[PDB]
């Protein structure tokens, strides 16, 4: 039972609660960032400079 | 002492000494063709110089000088009936009449 | 007299786990709180971000 | 007297709340401005460095700026002197001051195009319709000499003769330079110019919705959670007898 | 002609304070006279008026009302404060006039 | 002595005695969340404001380009500029609902809390106005010209009062620098008075929807209303950000993208949306002084509300006639705003004078009348 | 200062309440919540809506009528030569 | 009630912190710096604004704006002075205010 496992280990002690929020926020960030950027770039295929880029970037001369 | 110190501070807002009190401006009546109005930068706010056609010079002189907010006849407002000169500033709250 | 006084029925509002008058509410506590505290822990994480 | 034709609504690739600008179309837009409009239109708030990573490579940008002569100084004898452009220079003003700009356009003042799409109702939809909308004046309408008829311009008499015509230039990327193809591109540019953030501003807007969604929820629960105590509350009036 | 009656009874149901179980008098805004009047209410009439109110507030926090059955009825509304208040306002006008003399 | 260090400490006893142990009616509706939102705006405005002030340059020959630079160059400057400008709008939206609530629920019976409120409103207005002038665009200028010109309607000391205002004999640099000074300053005076607003409040306590004493049922501000306000925050914040991030200029006039021209007044010159309704009234009275007076009164009339209360009940919850009149009034303002955004031509001109006449009657004559009437229908 | 203890005089009122952890956050969403959301909507929509719907018309009218006055009336140039 | 000096939420403050305030009957002149310090603050702030209304925060214009503020702004020169010297008298005063505290153990 995670709810109990979590409560007992993370949420009970107001000090471990904080460590969870920090440790969590860190993970949440790194992932939420990729995901969104990934969703955004996909929604705009071939329009961003990230895409066009290869045509002039060390390709000529 | 008080009155005097306020006197000073309060006039610290008035116009400085560098703010002028300048001259005039010449304009060739050959740049302003008949049937047109033109704007010249002058003494801060706009300045109009209008070459009126007689098609207009009639309307302006044919009106109830008694039914005017400010009663004046087109004749004693301008000298040459073809050239009306005025300060382009609405008398209400200062915008420039189109 | 205070003998005729009784606590009305909160079944209309009780959580599923503490609805039965004959089961130790104590077993499901750890969860009931873990869930509510998890919502708060997240809000904190979402805001922290 | 106070009649006007309003432009329609074209489906720009960057119209969507989540749609970025087509950086390919902006690179072209730039070319159009650089080889056609920059002849009378200034773009004081954009600079060669701004093109870097958006539409051009650092090499390109730098060379693009060295193609221009820039006044600098003073030197050791307090003398001004020409020099080649640096990526840190702003796009070149085609006239030293409005007075002279009018002086070579029949007294007409070609506005700086930096913030244009936001200074005119219709934005790119307007600018476009106006570029492609030149035509003959209808029965009864006489256009003053030196002016041109455009129904899309307020007053219908515009001081800019139609700037673009088929093949007037050549997109070095191999895109058929038809007239609307150009207009369409240069307008896409005038947007990027009036607000470079555009793309990032929308990527953020995305992140904002997700977190906003998630968070409003979490807190709605927490608010209900606490309040329950009061929501379920029951009271009775038992006066003594 | 039962017009005024017809109207009053209409306005009464229109107001809707009865949906909370409040008497027309439980809604009076507490200015100076009303405050005095209330202090002159007999213990029980005051304790009932209190519950009615504490109950209406609880309804309002919950965003509910009483089940149609329990709604006060235009003719069963006891104007429990009306007579006290009128005396308070009459005692007051006397003072006011007497101090100008 | 005092056991906890929450009730004794000369400071925490304040954070605690005015937002944590504060007695709040248990039934205040969402219409009471605007107080905090207004408060939050103030802090957000002030913050984003400073950030901007650190890149602005109060000088005609440099104002416009400084703001432009602030956006195109300053990291995240563009975002800060947006937030500051759109906060100004959400600030006004919030303040308008904050007021309506007061009006509809007779909170104005709390005279001092109310009067300081009105003072707040006027101050926020003056602030938002001069802010709007700093970027020195076309509206910026012509706005500066018309509003300072308003004193010109005051006989004698009038034409002079305009001289200070400008610092010269026509809007120019001095006006722009003493405006930046003024803008920088006022917000704080706002924050200051806000403290008093809230202090007078505290003497009595909050009002509540039914308008009957809630002493029989108070609750600690925290966690009841602190949580409720956090939520109320994340709600206003969503469209504020949806707006500022997805459609930046939706709410704002575009004339301000054109550097001020002392010689040309744009033909489509309107004020920022939140002032339209007044602009509408000003354009009604076809006389210099009348229009000015009507304008002044269009806001100053708020000071009279407390005195035009005839109902024997406090709120409109149980007053169906006042309600209709109240909502008829709202739609009434909603119209003036539309009118303010249209040219001075028929049918507008006539519709205009109407809505204005309508505005002042619903407030000075109707309300107090229907109020008395209602008292009789209850048999009072 | 402190207002918890002075407020008012109350007698004979019992109130029972349950911890938040024993009850549901948003209970009876269907049987209770929505029914009242509707209950409320109904009672109020006729005091509010009317005047708005009213101003709406006046908006649509004055708008379309300002447009009509832009168009030309043939009867002006049906005599011209 | 009775007096409107002790009840009013505001005047009760002007009165309760500077008019009915309990003061030792033997405080010396070394106690007058509190108010002088206060007075400075208001004077500094006031003269400051007056100046901010003519200053221009920009390298290519800061120096000349102050210079203009003096040579052109009516009484600008006086205001500039007062502001600059107030900065000094403010420090003088704050220094004595501190010593006093040190010498009389007010730091307790
Ligand atoms: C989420 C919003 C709540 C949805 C709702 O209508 O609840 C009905 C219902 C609850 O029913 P209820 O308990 O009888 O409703 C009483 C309250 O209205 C239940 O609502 P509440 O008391 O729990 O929440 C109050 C909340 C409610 O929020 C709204 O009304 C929206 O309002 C606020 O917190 C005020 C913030 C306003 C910010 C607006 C910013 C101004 C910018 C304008 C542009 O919820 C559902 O049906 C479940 C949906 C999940
Ligand atoms: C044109 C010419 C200039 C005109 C100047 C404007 C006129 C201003 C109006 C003055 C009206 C004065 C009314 C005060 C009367 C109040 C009163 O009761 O008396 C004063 C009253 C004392 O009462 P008693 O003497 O005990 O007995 C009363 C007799 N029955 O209050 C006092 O203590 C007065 C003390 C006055 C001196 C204090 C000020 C000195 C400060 C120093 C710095 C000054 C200069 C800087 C000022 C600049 C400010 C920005
Ligand atoms: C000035 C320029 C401002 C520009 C115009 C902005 C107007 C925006 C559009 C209108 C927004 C209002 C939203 C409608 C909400 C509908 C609603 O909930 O109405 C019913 C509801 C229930 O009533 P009760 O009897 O208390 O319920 C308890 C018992 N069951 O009524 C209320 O919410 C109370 C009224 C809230 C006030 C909102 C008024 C809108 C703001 C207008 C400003 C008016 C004041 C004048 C300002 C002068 C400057
Ligand atoms: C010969 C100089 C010249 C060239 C080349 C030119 N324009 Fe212009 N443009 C003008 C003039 C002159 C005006 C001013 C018209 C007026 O106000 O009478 C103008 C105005 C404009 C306006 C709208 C002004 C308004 O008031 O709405 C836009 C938009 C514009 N030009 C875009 C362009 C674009 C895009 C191109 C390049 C594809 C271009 N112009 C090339 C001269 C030119
Ligand atoms: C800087 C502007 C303002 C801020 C930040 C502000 C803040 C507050 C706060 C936080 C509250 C308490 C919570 C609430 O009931 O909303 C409040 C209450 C109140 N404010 Fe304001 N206010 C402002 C402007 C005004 C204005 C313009 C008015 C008057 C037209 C006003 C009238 C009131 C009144 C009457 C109360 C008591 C509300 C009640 O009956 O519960 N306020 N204000
Ligand atoms: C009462 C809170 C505030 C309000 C209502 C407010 C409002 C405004 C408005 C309406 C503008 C014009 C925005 C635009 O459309 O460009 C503005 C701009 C500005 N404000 Fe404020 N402001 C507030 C506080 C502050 C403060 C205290 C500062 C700085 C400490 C500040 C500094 C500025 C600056 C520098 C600008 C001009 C440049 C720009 O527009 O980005 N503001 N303000
Ligand atoms: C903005 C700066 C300051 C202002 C305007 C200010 C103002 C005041 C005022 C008005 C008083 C009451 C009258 C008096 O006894 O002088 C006071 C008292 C006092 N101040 Fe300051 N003060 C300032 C800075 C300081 C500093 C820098 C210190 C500490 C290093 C200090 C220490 C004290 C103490 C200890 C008292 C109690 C004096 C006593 O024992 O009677 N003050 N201050
Ligand atoms: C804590 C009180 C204040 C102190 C200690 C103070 C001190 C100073 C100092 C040392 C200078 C340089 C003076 C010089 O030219 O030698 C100065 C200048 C200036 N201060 Fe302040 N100031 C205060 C408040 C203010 C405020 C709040 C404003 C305006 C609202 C202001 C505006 C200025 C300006 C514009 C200058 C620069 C131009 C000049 O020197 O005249 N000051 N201030
Ligand atoms: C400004 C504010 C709350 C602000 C914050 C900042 C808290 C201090 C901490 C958590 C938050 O984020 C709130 C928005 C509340 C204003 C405020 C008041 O002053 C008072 Cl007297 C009352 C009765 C209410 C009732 O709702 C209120 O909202
Ligand atoms: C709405 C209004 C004035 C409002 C004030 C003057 C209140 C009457 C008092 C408190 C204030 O400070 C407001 C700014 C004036 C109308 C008004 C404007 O606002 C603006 Cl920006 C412009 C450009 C015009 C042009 O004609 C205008 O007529
Ligand atoms: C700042 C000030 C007084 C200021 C003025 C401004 C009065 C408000 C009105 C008349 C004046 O001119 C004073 C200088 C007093 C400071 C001040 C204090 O705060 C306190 Cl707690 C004490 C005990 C003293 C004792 O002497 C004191 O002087
Ligand atoms: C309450 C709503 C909060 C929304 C938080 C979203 C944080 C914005 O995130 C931003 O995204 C950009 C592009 O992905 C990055 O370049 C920025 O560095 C990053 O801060
Ligand atoms: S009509 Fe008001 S300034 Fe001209």
């Amino acid at each position: 039972a995670l709810l109990r496992q979590a409560y007992s280990a993370l949420f009970r002690r107001t000090s471990t609660f904080a460590l969870t929020v920090v440790l969590g926020a860190v993970l949440f960030e790194r992932a939420f960032d990729q995901g969104a950027d990934a969703i955004f770039e996909h929604l705009n295929e071939g329009k961003l400079w990230k895409h066009i880029k290869h045509k002039y970037e060390a390709s000529e001369e | 002492a008080a009155k005097n110190v306020v006197t000073q501070f309060i006039s610290s807002l008035s116009a400085s000494a560098d703010v002028l009190a300048l001259s005039k401006i010449e304009i060739k009546l050959s740049d302003i063709p008949e049937g047109k109005n033109v704007a010249f930068k002058w003494r801060g706010k706009p300045l109009f110089v209008r070459h009126r056609t007689q098609a207009e010079i009639n309307q302006e002189a044919e009106v109830d000088v008694s039914k005017l907010r400010d009663p004046q006849h087109d004749l004693d407002r301008v000298k040459k009936p073809e050239w009306v000169i005025l300060v382009g500033v609405c008398t209400h709250l200062g915008c420039v009449p189109i | 007299v205070h003998n005729d006084v009784t606590v009305p029925d909160f079944s209309a509002y009780r959580r599923e786990d503490v609805m039965d008058a004959t089961t130790s509410s104590q077993t499901s506590s750890e969860d009931r709180k873990g869930f509510s505290y998890l919502v708060t822990a997240t809000a904190c994480v979402a805001t922290a971000y | 007297g106070e009649l006007e034709l309003h432009p329609p609504a074209f489906p720009w690739s960057h119209g969507g709340p989540l749609s970025a600008l087509d950086h390919s179309s902006v690179r072209r837009g730039f070319q159009v401005y650089k080889q056609v409009c920059s002849a009378c239109h200034s773009m004081d708030y954009v600079a060669f460095r701004n093109l870097i990573g958006v539409t051009h490579t650092e090499a390109e940008a730098k060379a693009l700026a060295e193609e221009v002569e820039v006044q600098d100084g003073p030197d050791e004898n307090g003398e001004l002197f020409m020099r080649p452009g640096k990526i840190s220079d702003y796009f070149p003003k085609p006239y030293p001051n409005p007075e002279a700009a009018r002086a070579a356009n029949n007294g007409a003042l070609p506005p700086d195009l930096s913030y244009i799409v936001n200074a005119r109702h219709g934005g790119e939809d307007y600018v476009f319709s106006l570029l492609t909308g030149y035509c003959d004046p209808p029965a009864g309408v006489v256009v003053r000499e030196g002016l041109h008829y455009n129904p899309y311009f307020p007053g219908q008499a515009i001081g800019m003769a139609p700037p673009i015509y088929n093949e007037i230039l050549e997109y070095d990327d191999g895109t058929p330079a038809t007239m609307s193809q150009i207009a369409k591109d240069v307008c896409t540019f005038l947007r990027w110019a009036a607000e470079p953030e555009h793309d990032q501003r929308k990527r953020m807007g995305l992140k904002m919705l997700l977190i906003s969604a998630l968070l409003t929820s979490l807190l709605y629960y927490m608010k209900r959670h606490k309040w329950s105590v009061l929501k379920s509350r029951k009271m009775a009036y038992r006066p003594p007898k | 002609g039962r017009l005024m009656d017809r109207i009053r009874k209409w306005y009464y149901n229109a107001a809707g304070f009865n949906k909370y179980g409040l008497m027309r008098d439980d809604t009076l805004y507490e200015d100076d006279d009303v405050k005095e009047a209330l202090k002159r209410l007999p213990k029980d009439l005051y304790n009932e008026r209190m519950f009615r109110i504490k109950r209406a507030l609880d309804l309002s926090l919950k965003h509910r009302i009483l089940p149609k059955e329990q709604w006060v009825k235009y003719e069963e509304d006891k104007p429990y404060l009306e007579p006290y208040l009128k005396e308070v306002i009459r005692e007051r006008l006397e003072r006011e006039a007497w101090n100008k003399k | 002595m005092a056991p906890n260090i929450r009730k004794s400490h000369p400071l925490l006893k304040m954070i605690n005695n005015s937002l944590i142990d504060l007695p709040a009616p248990s039934n205040i509706s969402a219409w009471w969340n605007f107080g905090s939102l207004l408060a939050v705006c103030l802090m957000t405005q002030i913050l984003t404001g400073l950030l901007l002030a650190m890149h602005y340059t109060a000088d005609t020959s440099l104002a416009f380009s400084s703001v432009a630079h602030t956006c195109r160059n300053v990291q995240y400057g563009w975002l800060i500029r947006n937030l500051h400008a759109n906060g100004a709008s959400f600030f006004f939206i919030c303040i308008f609902l904050h007021i309506g609530r007061g009006l509809y629920y007779g909170s104005y019976l709390y005279k001092e809390t109310w009067n300081t409120g009105v003072i707040l409103l006027l101050t926020l207005m003056a602030t938002a106005f001069v802010g709007y002038v700093l970027p020195w665009g076309q509206m910026s200028f012509w706005g500066a010209t018309v509003i300072t010109n308003l004193f010109s309607a005051i006989p004698y000391i009038g034409h002079t009062l305009v001289e200070w205002a400008w610092g010269g004999f026509s809007v120019d640099n001095p006006t722009l620098t003493r405006f930046f000074a003024l803008h920088f300053l006022l917000p704080f005076a706002i924050a200051g008075i806000t403290i008093i607003h809230l202090t007078f409040l505290h003497e009595s306590g909050s009002n509540n929807p039914l308008g009957i004493s809630s002493d029989s049922d108070k609750i600690p501000f925290h966690p009841y209303y602190s949580f409720k306000d956090i939520l109320g925050l994340t709600l206003m914040l969503t469209p504020f950000l949806t707006l500022a991030l997805f459609s930046p200029n939706l709410l704002g006039d575009p004339e301000n993208f054109t550097p001020a021209n002392p010689l040309v007044t744009p033909p489509h010159i309107k004020p920022e949306w939140y002032f339209l309704f007044a602009y509408a009234i000003l354009r009604s009275i076809p006389n210099k002084l009348g229009g000015v007076l009507a304008l002044a009164a269009s806001v100053l009339i708020l000071f009279l509300i407390p005195f035009l209360h005839k109902s024997k009940q406090r709120t409109m919850t149980f007053r169906p006639l006042s309600q209709t009149l109240f909502w008829l009034l709202v739609a009434n303002l909603l119209i003036l705003t539309w009118i303010g955004s249209q040219p001075v031509e028929h049918p507008f001109i006539i519709i205009g004078q109407m809505a204005s006449l309508s505005y002042f009657t619903i407030l000075l004559i109707l309300f107090p009348t229907i109020g008395t009437l209602e008292n009789k229908m209850l048999n009072y | 200062g402190i207002h918890f203890g002075n407020l008012a005089r109350v007698r004979h009122i019992i109130t029972y309440s349950l911890s938040p952890f024993e009850q549901r956050a948003i209970p009876n969403i269907f049987s209770d919540a929505l029914p009242n959301v509707w209950r409320r909507f109904s009672s109020q929509v006729f005091k509010v809506a009317p005047p708005f719907l009213g101003a709406y018309l006046l908006y649509s009218w004055g708008t379309q009528e300002f447009e009509r006055l832009k168009r030309k009336n043939p009867a002006d140039y049906e005599n011209d030569q």
